[PDB]
């Protein structure tokens, strides 16, 4: 049984430095897609 | 089967539907008898 | 401990009375928790169910409350004959505590 | 409810060993889920104690009273008692005896319903 209060799992994370890598990672995949196009990201699809 | 409910209402927070507690049969250490022994569980862990 | 409204509350039959305990988020986030006391001189017992509603078979036509973060019972009907005294009860997450502090004094014109 | 639950009583003032008993009628042990014990000090609003078991095996106890009371059953007739001891305290205090009537009492609580009468030791 429960002592203390109750509260949930969270999980901080550096937002700056998240993007700086994610434009790092997309600046390069680029390469592989054309130079001129557009890209989105979204969430997960679904399933179990 | 277990016997069952939804643990501590009126926290209106995010936690609301989690941590349902629940209740069984057990047997004892020795065959014949029966013992009750009582848990908390997660909404993930078991269905109806 | 539990905050519970010292007996200053005055009783008539006018029934403009009410009844608030105030409880902490470990308190009030425990489960619905009361009403249910009676004279003294003897175990002061009456039932409701538990919350808001009525009570095992019957024991009064005449009750009524809501919970926020809070214990309410506004109580209003003439029932003066019903000149009785209450208390609380609780479970709060001290370690694992059923718990309470409650007690209430009203009277009659 | 069926219910004859009655005490026996003991004046254990200058001394430390307090153990009193009740006994019902009515039902059996195993027909509701325990049975429970409160005290109250004359005008004081309520002390509760932690419980038994019966019919189950897990006790429970109260916190400012940890290695302090201990509580058992007898089951012969309907004997849940007491043997409390070393007590040193001013709590020269009133008892009562209760059922449970309940749900799930097994984290916490459904209603106690203890109906008792006057359980009353007034041991200095
Ligand atoms: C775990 O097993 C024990 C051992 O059988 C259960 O104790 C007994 O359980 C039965 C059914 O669960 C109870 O019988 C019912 O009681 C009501 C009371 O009026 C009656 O109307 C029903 O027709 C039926 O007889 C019984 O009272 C109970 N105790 C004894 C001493 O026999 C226990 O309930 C089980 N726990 C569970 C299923 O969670
Ligand atoms: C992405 O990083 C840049 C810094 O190069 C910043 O201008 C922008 O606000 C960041 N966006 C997010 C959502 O972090
Ligand atoms: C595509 O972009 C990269 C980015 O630096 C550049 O080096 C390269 O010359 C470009 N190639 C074409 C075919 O546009």
């Amino acid at each position: 049984d429960i002592i203390g209060d109750i509260r949930m799992a969270h999980c901080n994370v550096s937002k700056a430095t998240w993007n700086e890598t994610l434009g790092k990672v997309v600046k390069q995949l680029r390469k592989h897609f054309g130079n001129n196009t557009i890209i989105r990201f979204a969430q997960s699809s679904g399933g179990d | 089967t277990l016997q069952c409910t939804n643990y501590a209402p009126n926290l209106l927070s995010n936690m609301r539907g989690e941590l349902k507690q629940c209740s069984f049969n057990m047997t004892t250490e020795l065959r014949d008898k029966k013992q009750k022994v009582y848990s908390l569980f997660y909404r993930l862990d078991v269905v109806q | 401990s539990a905050l519970t409204q010292p007996p200053s509350v005055s009783g008539a039959p006018g029934q403009r009375v009410t009844l608030s305990c105030t409880g902490s988020t470990s308190n009030i986030g425990g489960f619905y928790v009361q009403w249910y006391q009676q004279l003294p001189g003897t175990a002061p017992k009456l039932l409701i169910y538990e919350n808001n509603k009525r009570p095992s078979g019957l024991s009064d036509r005449f009750s009524g409350s809501q919970s926020g973060t809070s214990a309410s019972l506004t109580i209003t009907g003439l029932q003066s004959e019903d000149e009785a005294d209450y208390y609380c009860q609780s479970y709060d997450n001290s370690l694992s505590a059923q718990v309470f502090g409650g007690g209430t004094r009203l009277t009659v014109l | 409810e069926v219910q004859l639950l009655e005490s026996g009583p003991g004046l254990v003032k200058p001394s430390e060993t307090l153990s009193l008993t009740c006994a019902v009628s009515g039902g059996s042990i195993s027909s509701s889920n325990w049975w429970s014990w409160i005290r109250q000090p004359p005008g004081k609003g309520l002390e509760w104690i932690g419980n038994i078991g019966g019919s189950s095996g897990n006790t429970y106890y109260n916190p400012s009273l940890k290695s302090r009371v201990t509580i058992s059953k007898d089951t012969s007739k309907n004997q849940f008692s007491l043997k409390l001891n070393s007590v040193t305290a001013a709590d020269t205090a009133v008892y009562y005896c209760a059922r449970d009537s309940s749900g799930w009492p097994w984290d916490n609580r459904f209603d106690v319903w203890g109906a008792g009468v006057l359980v009353t030791v007034s041991s200095a």
